[PDB]
């Protein structure tokens, strides 16, 4: 019921557009289509991640913390916002009021949007300037044509948030340690961890870099024939570790938004076996890119074949630039 | 004669290099083996190329250059 | 390679090595997903 | 036309539509891998990203790689590639010190075939061409001497 | 045998190829992919497998 | 016979041939510190990588395999992004749509497996369907409606040559097809309008060949009168020199006759480059010719 | 024939302008109105905020106590800073508001050189609990710059960096008169319309996009 | 504002007249800034000269057949348009082109007046059969670019088709070229064909100038940074 002009759309393609609106992913700013059917508000409201006031009455005080509204009755609710929460499949779920100090709001209306919401209403997308038309082969086979507009203001950027967990165990060799100090290891590449060897709030972790230090208990056959011949000559320590640290895959790029840690020694429930559980949250910024794919309401869809400069792109009379080309070919035969 | 001047992989035409072999098989094979003796050469320093080499050129490159050129003798 | 004759491919007669079974089913199976 | 400057010739229809970013990513999707943990049960490479893992070349890409008659590029996906243990290690070397690609080895499916085929009283043995019975093990003393010299 | 069991009824082709003591040549592209060996097919076969490959002597002199 | 390889998917493919170049040179002390380089992506490995990466061919695949065509060598090239760049003339092959289609890339390490990447697999050198022998990598889609739009003849166009009745001669006529280019730059010539041109570069059709040449062939330099359009003649061009003038509408139809007639007469390369300056035209036309919905 | 084009500046409003080149070969005047189009959108030098510090956030995905905004909702309010800056260095700029009351970019005291053209411009929303103290680095480039990690720099981890968009120009487009008469001469009046972000006058980028042209087309001679 | 990293010029000659210049490397989209501005500019801003009319004698109100002669009038008007001539002051400067022996006639067989110069005198113009008189008047005149036919006035004298730009051809095409990590900048490559009056070399300097000259006009609206790649 949210695809516009479904009637003028075959069966398929409009099967296909019901089932990509479930597959948008929220953007770090949402936008109302200029054209829907009227189902985005009820959408957005009874899917619950909207914040809806239960009672009438005044604002108290709004923060980006919560909202509080004083109610006719004397009573006060106060609504605590979900801010930069990891969802299920990692899509960031961000909520934001959009009520202010002095308003008046009644039962029932939105007080704050969440994600994929604009005032109150579904929004899974934005509103581009579109050009229908070959353009240069980039559009070739329903592959679509961008402009770097969307890339530098952040139209179709988004937010994902990726949960890394590694836990220290007992082995066959004794328990492993989460600890700062690993061997082999820089101090230059152990600057951004703390005194436990976990990743510090805030900082930029990239391919590769160490989130959690770990070692595991290794056994004195495993040496090569050189690291025993150290081990003798120096009489080093009779703890022999590997670094099982956990590292940020490859690929990946982000900064640390949380930490969450359990361990034995407080009352925190953990498997047997398992003394320490450190959780560490990355969050990523993601503009779109050359191979993301794009869907319409209608079935239509691709991946972005070409990021053309602002410049390349056709423009209007008046200079504005298209946001977005669309292949002619590509409309006539889906029967959308 | 008929072609622009080739770009990258199809240096030698594929005629032309089909005309000094019987089929594509066994072509695959004399650029190969040839390909292993240019790298054997450069390893001890055997048969060094027979074509003045590119600054950087793969030995694969430099044997079907050869066998282009008719510098080599093939038995099946 | 006489019998089969020319190989659809290359256009010229068909090579020894070739291995003209299994072109012969991945021709016959690949349009099939056409056939109603 | 933003690059020639020129107008396009003819009047091209335009307007605001709403567009979805899916969620079908490149930034998850790409994954590439020269070398990477195996598997301890059939010493294949692991697959999926978040594993680092390989490629699967499966039943119909073998088809295809016969159809072009290509025999030493199936070999060489299925053996030095995949599960031969001795081929990998060997490879590497020979990549990182500019040597030839040295002949393949023999997969370890057909070793753990056959160990199948065994633990289901099956008795099947590999016969040379005198009729003899070979046995299929690997030396360790190579190893041994390799990194016994290493020292000097 | 080895390629019928890869085919079909495995279990059946095996328990006749157990009971008749079959002995697979090893020959076809089946059976040689299977054991790691070149398919007796394009490249693979003995006359483009082996051969070889020397200069000339007039190349060798320039 | 090329294709787009993502940076970072290229350096980790060619990994040990980036190190192993990387310690032949200065960058890197021994090979375990070239392992530290590469996987930290130091400024240093891009060189190298375009070095290795030369004249090494990959494989790509898009699954389902249907035919060996499902599996093809290209010749990488360093591309910007994270996507993998596929060439348009080979989507027929892999029924590649651009939806979110994935492929994925091997890459050949003896000198056999990459001496049957670049002679059996390779691209440029399979053109033809292996099962009907029809060309694959010819023309479809955008391509077709750009030819279709450059040789189409329009009555009445602007610059239509004109019989030269009363008081002035022919004003349709042009010496040069560059001439007639710099009549279209300005608005006097359509690219689609019916002149006459004379022709130096071009081989005429068999009937006005043997007519005006007799029994001696054509050749490069002979100047003769051809009546068509402008657009007819810079497609003309686009196909071999001395192939015979083909003065029609180029439906999908014609232009798969030409292809199959150039894959029979000529060599594959001749035909490889041939569907590629078709491709280019193709486009550059297409998104000229004023399709919309 | 001979005659030599003339550029006429006609003045709309403030951040915008016309340009009229009136003698040109016939055909020229689309490509020549383009390359400066091309020129003015991609390489006009201008200044832009590089990196933020807000004191007691140490990344971008949180709050501040009494702010209506968070930190992402802020930082995309200080992307239509419009800024100039003749320091070409990094230079810093300073805000500080406490109480209740609406945050404006004209609460940021700059550095002598560096100004800010939208006082008015919303940044955040404070109640009487909300404080907020900010550092802006202020940095001259052109084009569009995506924010520097701090691993490329030695920034520390309080240190959140910015998309920087260098580009003062808004919106360029062009027309083009084709005179074509019976009699032979024919030419183009190259009418080019420019308009700006109130950091420079449209003269002055039309000057530096001139610059560039004439130092890259001198590469043929 | 920043400094580029300096793009060069290379020249790849083909024949005499012909010739492929490369502009690499350039920022990334600046192949299309130079590209169609550099080809309309060689194309149409280089002064050179042409035939404006000519006048046939022996047909005036015909214009079909010339008498005398194996060609027509129009394949006569074709191969005059192709005469490659220069003038040095601009006024329309008449020439004569008379022949009478059977035989035939090249652009050698007109007789330049002092100030034009005559670059193909070896090209083939017409056929004169036995007893054929050949006749004709070229009018020259200096302009740029190509001009269609501007008649009446008095009878015999046709206006003709007038390439004045030396150049006969122009192609560009952008491709990428890459400077350190950047595989996307610019490599511009222009496909010159010239007539023989001057290179492709001199066209690409001209138009350079040319260039130079028009972009002045927004230079001097101001002195402000602009990217400079000298060096």
């Amino acid at each position: 019921a949210m695809i516009p002009f479904l009637e003028h759309d075959d069966a398929n393609r409009a099967l296909m557009g019901a089932n990509m609106q479930r597959q948008a992913v929220p953007l770090v700013r949402s936008e109302a289509p200029l054209v829907g059917t009227g189902m985005e508000l009820r959408a957005a409201i009874d899917a619950g991640d909207v914040v809806v006031a239960e009672e009438s009455g005044v604002i108290e005080e709004v923060s980006a913390d919560y909202i509080t509204v004083m109610h006719d009755n004397g009573t006060r609710r106060t609504y605590r916002m979900r801010k930069f929460a990891r969802s299920n499949h990692g899509t960031c779920a961000n909520q934001c009021p959009i009520v202010d100090a002095g308003d008046r709001v009644e039962a029932g209306q939105v007080i704050a949007d969440g994600p994929c919401t604009d005032d109150g209403e579904m929004a899974l997308g934005k509103n581009l300037l579109v050009a229908i038309m070959p353009w240069e082969g980039h559009n070739y086979e329903d592959a679509i044509i961008l402009s770097n507009r969307l890339v530098e203001e952040d139209v179709l950027t988004s937010i994902h948030i990726e949960e890394h967990e590694i836990d220290a165990r007992d082995t066959k060799l004794g328990a492993e340690e989460i600890t700062r100090d690993i061997p082999n290891i820089s101090d230059e590449v152990l600057a951004d961890l703390d005194e436990r060897g976990i990743v510090r709030i805030g900082a930029e972790v990239r391919d590769g870099d160490i989130l959690v230090g770990k070692v595991t208990p290794k056994g004195e056959t495993e040496l090569t024939p050189e690291e025993r011949l150290l081990r003798a000559i120096f009489g080093e320590k009779a703890r022999e570790v590997r670094d099982t640290s956990l590292k940020v895959p490859h690929g990946e790029s982000g900064k640390v938004i949380g930490i969450r840690v359990f361990s034995r020694e407080d009352e925190d429930e953990l498997p047997a076996g398992v003394n320490e559980l450190v959780r560490v949250y990355v969050a990523q910024k993601r503009k779109i890119s050359d191979g993301d794919k794009l869907a319409g309401r209608h079935g239509n869809k691709g991946v972005i074949g070409k990021i053309l400069p602002v410049e390349d792109m056709p423009f209007l009379a008046d200079g504005t630039p298209v946001d977005i080309i669309l292949n002619t070919h590509g409309v006539p035969r889906r029967m959308n | 004669g008929g072609y622009d001047t080739p770009l990258g992989i199809t240096n030698p035409p594929i005629d032309e290099l089909l005309d000094r072999v019987s089929s594509k098989y066994a072509l695959v094979i004399y650029a190969a083996k040839r390909a292993r003796q240019i790298n054997d050469y450069y390893n001890q320093l055997y048969v060094g190329p027979l074509v003045e080499p590119g600054l950087q050129e793969k030995p694969l490159s430099i044997a079907l250059r050869e066998i282009h050129a008719d510098l080599l003798e093939h038995t099946e | 390679a006489t019998c089969y004759g020319r190989s659809m491919a290359t256009g010229k007669l068909v090579d020894i090595g070739e291995a003209v079974g299994i072109v012969a089913a991945q021709s016959i199976g690949e349009p099939g997903t056409q056939l109603t | 036309d933003g690059r020639s400057g020129e107008p396009f010739p003819y009047p091209v229809t335009v307007g605001y539509m709403y567009i979805m970013k899916l969620h079908h990513l490149v930034d998850d999707k790409i994954h590439a891998r020269s070398t990477g943990p195996y598997s301890m049960i059939t010493q294949q490479p692991l697959g999926g990203k978040a594993q680092f893992g390989g490629q699967r070349f499966g039943e119909m890409e073998c088809w295809a790689m016969q159809a072009y008659g290509a025999a030493y590029t199936l070999q060489e996906l299925l053996t030095i590639k995949s599960d031969d243990t001795v081929g990998r290690v060997k490879v590497y070397e020979a990549i990182v010190k500019g040597e030839n690609i040295p002949e393949p080895g023999i997969p370890e499916s057909f070793k753990v075939l056959l160990k199948e085929l065994q633990s289901l009283c099956l008795n099947v043995e590999v016969l040379s061409s005198d009729g003899a019975a070979i046995e299929l093990r690997e030396g360790e003393d190579e190893d041994l001497e390799r990194a016994a010299a290493n020292l000097g | 045998w080895l390629s019928a069991a890869s085919f079909q009824e495995t279990t059946r082709v095996l328990t006749d190829a157990a009971i008749n003591c079959r002995s697979d040549k090893l020959n076809g592209l089946k059976e040689n992919v299977i054991i790691g060996k070149l398919i007796p097919a394009g490249t693979g076969i003995n006359r483009y497998r082996n051969i070889a490959v020397q200069p000339t002597e007039e190349a060798r002199a320039a | 016979h090329q294709c787009g390889l993502p940076k970072l998917m290229a350096l980790e493919l060619f990994k040990p041939f980036v190190m192993k170049r990387l310690v032949d040179l200065n960058h890197a002390q021994n090979i375990k510190s070239a392992k530290r380089m590469v996987e930290r992506q130091r400024p240093q490995v891009w060189d190298v990588l375009e070095e290795v990466i030369a004249e090494h061919p990959v494989l790509l695949n898009r699954a389902p395999t249907l035919h060996r065509l499902g599996i093809q060598a290209f010749e990488p090239m360093l591309v910007e992004g994270k996507a993998i760049q596929l060439h348009p003339l080979v989507c027929e092959a892999f029924n590649a749509d651009f939806d979110g289609d994935q492929m994925a890339v091997h890459l050949p390490l003896s000198a056999e497996a990459q001496a049957e990447a670049r002679i059996l697999m390779l691209s440029s050198n399979n053109i033809l369907s292996p099962a009907s022998g029809r060309p694959l990598a010819m023309p479809r889609l955008d391509m077709v409606t750009g030819l279709y739009y450059l040789t189409t003849e329009v009555p009445g166009d602007t610059g239509e040559y004109q019989p030269a009745s009363g008081d002035h001669p022919e004003t349709g006529v042009y010496s040069s097809p560059a001439e007639a280019i710099m009549a279209a730059d300005r608005g006097v010539l359509s690219v689609r309008a019916k002149i006459k041109v004379r022709l130096t570069q071009l081989r005429p059709p068999v009937e006005i060949e043997a007519e005006l040449f007799g029994h001696s062939g054509w050749q490069p330099g002979d100047a003769w009168m051809a009546e068509t359009t402008l657009g007819r003649v810079m497609f003309n061009e686009l196909l071999p020199l001395g192939y015979p003038f083909v003065n029609k509408q180029m439906h999908k139809k014609v232009q798969a006759a030409i292809i199959n007639d150039l894959a029979e007469r000529y060599p594959m390369i001749v035909v490889a480059q041939t569907v590629d300056k078709l491709k280019d035209a193709g486009f550059y036309w297409a998104t000229r010719s004023g399709v919309t919905v | 024939i001979s005659q030599r084009p003339t550029l006429s500046e006609d003045v709309l409003t403030d951040n915008r302008s016309q340009f009229v080149i009136e003698p040109l070969e016939p055909g020229f005047g689309y490509t020549l109105g383009n390359s400066l189009r091309r020129t003015l959108l991609s390489s006009i030098p201008g200044a832009a905020v590089t990196s933020i510090r807000i004191d007691g956030v140490l990344h971008e995905f949180t709050t501040v106590p009494g702010v209506k905004e968070d930190v992402t909702e802020i930082i995309l309010n200080l992307k239509s800073l419009v800024v100039s800056s003749e320091e070409d260095e990094p230079v810093t700029m300073y805000l500080r508001k406490q109480g209740p009351g609406e945050v404006t970019a004209g609460d940021i005291v700059p550095p002598a050189g560096v100004t800010v053209h939208n006082p008015g411009m919303h940044i955040a929303t404070l109640n009487d609990k909300g404080k907020l103290e900010v550092e802006l680095v202020v940095e001259r480039g052109r084009g569009y710059v995506p924010a520097v990690q701090n691993r490329a720099s030695g920034a520390e981890i309080g240190r959140i960096p910015v998309d920087s968009i260098y580009s003062p120009v808004l919106k360029v487009t062009y027309k083009v008169d084709a005179t074509r008469v019976e009699q032979r001469t024919d030419f183009d009046k190259l009418i080019l319309d420019v308009e700006t972000k109130n950091s420079i006058s449209p003269r002055d980028a039309l000057a530096s996009a001139g610059k560039t042209l004439v130092e890259l087309f001198g590469l043929a001679r």
